């Protein structure tokens, strides 16, 4: 249904909120009282119209196909190129993952979209990851390799992920200082 | 796991299973050296089994083949943190302790170059330092594991230890040990006359010397260990380290040099430093070579599996999705197959 701004533009006149509730009411009641094409076509005259994008399969020189994506976290940003066959290696910064990341939690951060899908040792991966911490730099490799694992699991599989979050940017990012407060939220002592 | 539990038939055959060690043998042979979180996994599970592996294999062939009568041989085991350098070592230790040599295994020699509360001057040359406390420790380890050829070696010189006590020519080295562990105050001199005495009778063949040295880089790398002036002590001015450099020369023969490269306690190294050249620096490689490097690595698919089974068969993997093949594909992939990773994770999961 058209906003009260549309209506009033339509009308060249101003309204009320209840008077738009009124004249919704009573269009909803035309459209529920099994309204034909006479009546639909002066109904639609108040009507307004109202999935991940899977990357393109590359190919190597080698014939092998992959697929790149990208990710941000924080500062952290991550291109990651994921192989359709290997081993389950992951090579970060030219660096086995599991150097790169010595953290338990940044290695299941890693293994957490593979996992998901069931893809374990299936595909091989090559991470370029710069900017934050090590946390940071985990999840924009993470959301990397989630999107680019996209164009190899079927579509089921893809809509699996986003709704377990596998292919959102995490749009937290730092606060900015506020002048005259300690922090983001923190306020100075305060002394009655 | 093999039925097989001597340490010379073992081949490429027991390649990827387990070999063990008879608590006797743990407890003479490997009185020190055994990596903290083996030692505790052998005091929960009551037994001591070592997967066979690629490294020990060769190194077990070099020693099977190994010309007693060319000089001694010097062989590096490198690799990544965690990959099973120490235990490939220790596994050598064992075959050559139950093959008769004379063990002279250094536990971690970064031990001796940091965090020494006792560090007197030495009395033999006063530009030197002495380290009572770690040096009377690797005493009692060494007689404890060769206790056997302590009496039956003699010394072939003449020892001052005061200006009125001595050992003399023909003495046993136990007296050698036995002065040093409990005069602490002797505890350096004392390994050096050891390490002096075991390098030259070596050549002699009266027995075959196994100098098993663990964090080998730490002798020709720096020091975390200032003089009484808050000044930095390099590894020559220490008597245990340039005793022990000594012992690294292929000067002499009748037996081998084994050693083990370790970032992990090492001193001004980075994380991620696993080569010889970087684990060593210009020095240490000058001294060593030449030497033979061998790669430790992660765990082989095969190997990764019989270490899984080992822990299920022990019940160690007490979370109850542990057996099931994703449980065991989460496990390969949080520990990308390194050894030290995998034990750690297992041993809370
Ligand atoms: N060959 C092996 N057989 C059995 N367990 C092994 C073996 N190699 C490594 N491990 C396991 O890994 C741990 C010992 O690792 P080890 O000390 O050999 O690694 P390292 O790389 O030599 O050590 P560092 O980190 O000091 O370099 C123990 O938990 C042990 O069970
Ligand atoms: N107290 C004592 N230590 C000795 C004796 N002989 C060898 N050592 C030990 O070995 C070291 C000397 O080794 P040596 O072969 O003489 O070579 P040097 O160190 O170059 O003189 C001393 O610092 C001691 O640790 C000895 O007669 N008395
Ligand atoms: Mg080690």
């Amino acid at each position: 249904w058209l906003i009260k701004e549309e209506l009033e533009e339509m009308l060249v006149e101003k309204l009320s909120d209840l008077d738009y509730m009124q004249f919704i009411r009573l269009l909803e009641k035309l459209l529920t009282s099994q309204c034909g094409a006479a009546e639909e076509e002066f109904v639609q005259r108040f009507r307004r119209s109202v999935k991940q994008l899977i990357e393109p399969v590359q190919y190597d020189e080698q014939g092998m196909a992959f697929s790149k994506s990208e990710g941000k976290r924080k500062t952290a940003k991550a291109e990651a190129i994921v192989y359709k066959h290997g081993s389950g290696r992951i090579k970060v910064n030219g660096i086995d993952y599991q150097l790169y990341f010595p953290i338990t939690q940044d290695r299941e951060q890693l293994m957490f979209p593979f996992h998901f899908v069931d893809r374990l040792g299936k595909h091989d991966v090559t991470c370029t990851v710069s900017g934050g911490g090590r946390s940071a730099q985990a999840g924009a490799i993470r959301l990397a390799m989630a999107k680019a694992l996209c164009s190899f699991v079927t579509e089921d599989e893809v809509e699996w992920m986003r709704q377990a979050g596998l292919l959102t940017t995490d749009p937290r990012v730092r606060e900015r200082k506020k002048p005259g407060q300690e922090g983001a939220r923190r306020k100075f002592t305060w002394k009655k | 796991r093999t039925n097989e539990n001597d340490p010379a038939k073992h081949g490429d055959q027991h390649e990827g299973q387990h070999y063990n060690i008879s608590p006797q043998d743990l407890e003479t042979v490997f009185p020190h050296g055994l990596p903290p979180r083996f030692v505790m996994q052998v005091k929960t599970f009551s037994e001591a089994c070592l997967m066979v592996r690629k490294p020990a294999l060769e190194l077990l062939h070099y020693l099977k083949n190994t010309s007693f009568a060319y000089p001694a041989i010097r062989y590096l085991l490198y690799g990544e943190k965690g990959t099973g350098k120490t235990l490939s070592l220790c596994h050598v230790i064992h075959f050559c302790a139950k093959q008769d040599w004379l063990i002279l295994h250094i536990p971690d020699a970064h031990l001796w170059v940091k965090n020494c509360r006792d560090l007197l001057q030495s009395s033999y040359n006063k530009q030197r330092f002495d380290q009572p406390l770690e040096a009377s420790t690797w005493l009692k380890n060494f007689k404890t594991t060769n206790e056997r050829f302590l009496n039956q070696i003699k010394v072939q010189e003449k020892y001052v230890w005061n200006k009125r006590e001595s050992t003399e020519k023909g003495s046993p080295l136990g007296e050698v040990v036995e002065q040093g562990i409990t005069r602490v105050r002797n505890a350096t001199d004392a390994v050096g006359i050891v390490l002096k005495e075991l390098k030259r009778q070596s050549s002699l063949g009266m027995f075959h010397l196994l100098v098993a040295v663990d964090g080998i880089n730490a002798l020709w790398g720096r020091t975390t260990l200032k003089r009484e002036d808050k000044s930095p002590i390099a590894p020559e001015e220490l008597a245990l380290v340039h005793n022990l450099r000594k012992m690294m020369k292929n000067d002499w023969h009748g037996g081998a040099i084994v050693s083990a490269l370790s970032q992990t306690g090492s001193l001004f190294k980075p994380r991620k430093a696993y080569l010889p050249q970087e684990l060593l620096g210009k020095e240490g490689f000058d001294a060593l070579d030449p030497f033979i490097p061998i790669l430790v690595s992660n765990y082989n698919p095969k190997e990764f599996e019989s270490c899984i089974q080992y822990y299920l068969e022990n019940n160690w993997l007490q979370h109850e999705k542990a057996p099931t093949e994703e449980g065991k594909k989460e496990l390969l992939f949080l520990s990308n197959a390194n050894p030290s990773l995998l034990e750690r994770h297992c041993a809370y999961l």
